[PDB]
């Protein structure tokens, strides 16, 4: 359950936040039935309001209005900016640095015994969150080979057979595969090829990822109060 | 609320707007601002109206509500029927609570039952009970010899009938009735007063009128129902009713008033002949049954009274009347009442 | 006395600096003049619906509720306090009648 | 009811008047009957009348025609031009004068306390009629802000919030909310833009108002006459 909770404004109504909520001012009757208020029900200032502290409330003090609220259908313009960034990095999940030293496990993409844990030097655990959430595991499942994750024979990629020949053949079975390894994210909205080229035994490609956008995940994560989860098993 | 009136208000408006400008000078009928002040002063008046009348609502109110004095609902009708048998009962017979009685009247069509389970004692001819109107309110007082069937079938019943008239159904309780019992009430807040006594021996709503009769060290509480009688049920309840209030130490007493049971038989000539049928009958004798059980405690019966109720009814078509059985006013003692016998009447 | 808090928000609710004569004001002042008149004759009316508090008129009306009625010049004071013991009357015993004498 | 009331015309004749209203001169006797005339029906002078006034009409005199006559079905043709004027001042209602002072409330639109009632002069409340009461309504709708208005969340325009960038989207919002608070008078039977142009702070603007016909005022006014009310409730 949830429920709209009002601040008395300088020389507002009753019958003006009936109006504002309800859409009508009958229902200010119902307003001061339900806050249990007493004939002056927005006094002037907090001294008329020691005269009967039960009874009446004064500027500044918070009025409830039993009109059930939902965080979702809220239109997302209203939402402030550093409201929209916490939305995001809750839909894009919070998970453990693993993906640091970029330079040693990019020297040895193929092997195992690549990447570690770290701290984030305040004593506790290294954590990514948002963007760098989704590199990390963007990073992880590109590196991790397909099959060998236990509990998990469809996570990985198959890039460690594709290191055939030089020709526009086995070019395309990577950009394929890349492609099959970007879309098995649920997180990935889509992916595709961008440029590659080939330099005899060095092949270069790059991609464009293009996640869930900021309204899907402010949807989703106030979608989620309703259950109060608020985490990720996909 | 200093019960303002319009016109008052009116001028008290005009004069502050006048005092407030000099420009509005202009306030003569059908002018804009005379019409706005006038309605504002009007809903003004109205407002303090209803303030003053809601206020004498809520003082009522609060009355009722503070010492739960719940204001008396409209009682069923009930009396008693006679039963004779074709011969005495060879043995105890029954008759179940809810057997129905009914009337081929279609004048009075309501209908009565017992709330009381009845037997019968070997070698006896007839029986009384009392039965209630399944109906509330006034509808219930039907004359003497309405209720004539009975229909529990049974076959040893030979016939029925309400020896008289009754009058115990009522509407609800007058304005001024429930006003004067409060103030029984607050009089006999003090327990052991004679008006004490009458109040506990009327906060039975059944009973009617009561008459303390009061002698050295012995108190007579005469009492009665809207018919006159007193049933042993209302005794008791009588009784019980006036442990709280009677005093303490002094011998008390409940006994059935005096009841006296006036028959009358009218000769009326009518001066329009045509007007003659049963109608005229029944309006005249409903009428003297009106005017008799109106009577209250110790009220003597004026012949010339009942003869002037009787030609009030219409002076020009009724001639003159004739009673074939009274002669003489009767005299009613403080502890007496007179109720309505055989009433009937001849057109001539 | 939410008079002028729910009139129409363009109107004025101050005496234009302009004009020491402004008609606008006046109508204003005196309508809201009345408004905190019924406003406190509204709040002064909860002391008639209390038999403690009540005066004249509505205190006879309790009076005649409780059945005792108005003496000549008898004023609100010494009357209730005579409907009040009249209520509370002890009556029966030897000290009730010594009262009562 | 209604009926139409003749007045006599020189040398007439109850034939000629039959024929004129009934269409057909066989009702003159009926025409006689509801006059109860005797049979010299129009006199010449009323020295004649004199010899016989209850049962003789003179010249001058007002007979009346028993058909049932609707001041609405009547051809526009016929009313005056005067009549036609208080008719569309009736239809367009009159109002009491709050938007005298027009430059004082031109130079703080979006304020509050900026209007105020006037005298007329003459020691009475002013009044706009007609197209000046028109011209108060609309500019009292576009100054109010919406949901400001008591007992009317609908009321007023959304003006005090297009305070924005000098671009053309802001001049098509606020041009769009012009449009809406306009078409929301129901008296206004459409708006349309004019030209806009922006001088870098300074917007400006101009509508085109096209009120109800004074044909449509008309058929309304009289068709009011039914009711009787001649009041607006809109």
């Amino acid at each position: 359950m949830r429920f709209k909770k009002h601040v008395v404004q300088h020389e507002e109504t009753m019958q003006a936040i009936a109006q504002r909520y309800y859409g009508d001012v009958s229902y200010w009757i119902d307003l001061v039935e339900h806050n249990n208020l007493k004939y002056p029900y927005l006094v002037e200032t907090d001294e008329e309001k020691m005269k009967d502290p039960e009874r009446l409330a004064s500027t500044g003090d918070t009025l409830i209005i039993p009109i059930e609220s939902d965080l979702t259908d809220v239109s997302a313009k209203e939402i402030n900016s550093r409201d929209k960034d916490v939305l995001v990095e809750l839909a894009l999940g919070r998970d453990l640095n693993i993906t640091a030293d970029e330079k040693y496990f990019n020297e040895h993409g193929t092997s195992d015994n690549i990447l570690a844990f770290s701290t984030n030097g305040n004593g506790d655990l290294d954590t990514v969150k948002g963007i760098d959430n989704m590199k990390q595991q963007l990073q992880a499942r590109l590196l991790t080979p397909r099959g060998s994750l236990m509990l998990h024979p469809n996570y990985g990629s198959d890039l460690h057979n594709l290191f055939g020949l030089n020709i526009p053949e086995q070019a395309t079975l990577i950009e394929m595969e890349v492609l099959r390894t970007l879309t098995s994210d649920n997180r990935v909205k889509s992916a595709n090829l961008i440029d590659w080229k080939i330099q005899g035994n060095v092949y270069s490609g790059q991609f464009s990822v293009e996640i869930k956008s900021v309204e899907e995940s402010i949807n989703f994560v106030l979608g989620q109060d309703e259950e109060g989860i608020f985490a990720l098993f996909e | 609320m200093k019960t303002r009136k319009l016109t008052n208000i009116l001028s008290k408006l005009i004069d502050k707007t006048m005092a407030g400008t000099s420009k509005i000078t202009d306030f003569t009928p059908g002018s804009a601002s005379r019409s706005l002040l006038e309605a504002v002063s009007l809903e003004i008046e109205q407002f303090y109206i209803l303030t003053k009348e809601n206020i004498d609502w809520g003082i009522q109110e609060g009355i009722i509500e503070a010492f739960d004095f719940q204001k008396r609902q409209s009682k069923r009708a009930y009396g008693d029927v006679t039963i004779q048998f074709y011969q005495p009962l060879d043995m105890r017979m029954y008759i179940p609570a809810g057997t129905t009685f009914t009337s081929t009247r279609q004048e009075y069509p309501q209908q009565f039952e017992t709330l009381v389970d009845y037997y019968a004692e070997p070698d006896s001819t007839e029986i009384v009970v009392e039965v209630y109107c399944k109906e509330t309110g006034v509808a219930g007082n039907v004359p003497e010899g309405t209720i004539n069937t009975i229909a529990s079938g049974s076959s040893l019943i030979r016939s029925v009938n309400n020896e008289y008239s009754f009058n115990t159904g009522t509407k609800e309780e007058s304005q001024e009735d429930f006003k004067r019992r409060f103030h029984s009430f607050v009089e006999s807040r003090g327990r052991a007063t004679n008006k004490s006594v009458r109040y506990g021996a009327l906060q039975i709503p059944d009973v009617e009128g009561v008459y303390v009769y009061e002698e050295t060290g012995h108190i007579t509480v005469f009492a009665h129902d809207r018919n006159g009688n007193l049933s042993d049920t209302l005794k008791e309840d009588i009784i019980d009713a006036l442990q709280d209030y009677r005093p303490s130490g002094i011998m008390l007493d409940v006994t059935g008033v005096e009841k006296e049971e006036v028959n009358v038989s009218a000769t009326v000539t009518i001066s329009n002949k045509s007007r003659i049928g049963d109608t005229l009958q029944k309006h005249i004798e409903s009428v003297i049954r009106s005017y008799l059980n109106n009577l209250k405690t110790s009220d003597d019966l004026i012949i010339t009274d009942l003869i002037q109720a009787i030609m009030n009814i219409d002076d020009v078509l009724i001639y003159d009347v004739s009673f074939d059985n009274l002669d003489e006013n009767i005299i009613v003692p403080p502890q007496g009442i007179i109720r309505a016998g055989e009433i009937k009447v001849e057109l001539k | 006395a939410n008079f002028l808090k729910n009139l129409h928000p363009l109107l004025r609710r101050d005496r234009n600096k302009k004009d020491n004569q402004d008609p606008n004001f006046a109508l204003i002042d005196a309508l809201n003049e009345e408004m905190n008149q019924v406003e406190k004759d509204a709040i002064e009316s909860k002391l008639q619906s209390s038999l403690k508090t009540s005066t004249s008129e509505y205190l006879d009306k309790f009076g005649d509720w409780f059945g005792v009625y108005r003496k000549t010049d008898e004023k609100d004071d010494v009357y209730r306090a005579r409907i009040i013991k009249y209520l509370l009357l002890k009556r029966g015993t030897n000290n009730a009648i010594i009262d009562a004498i």
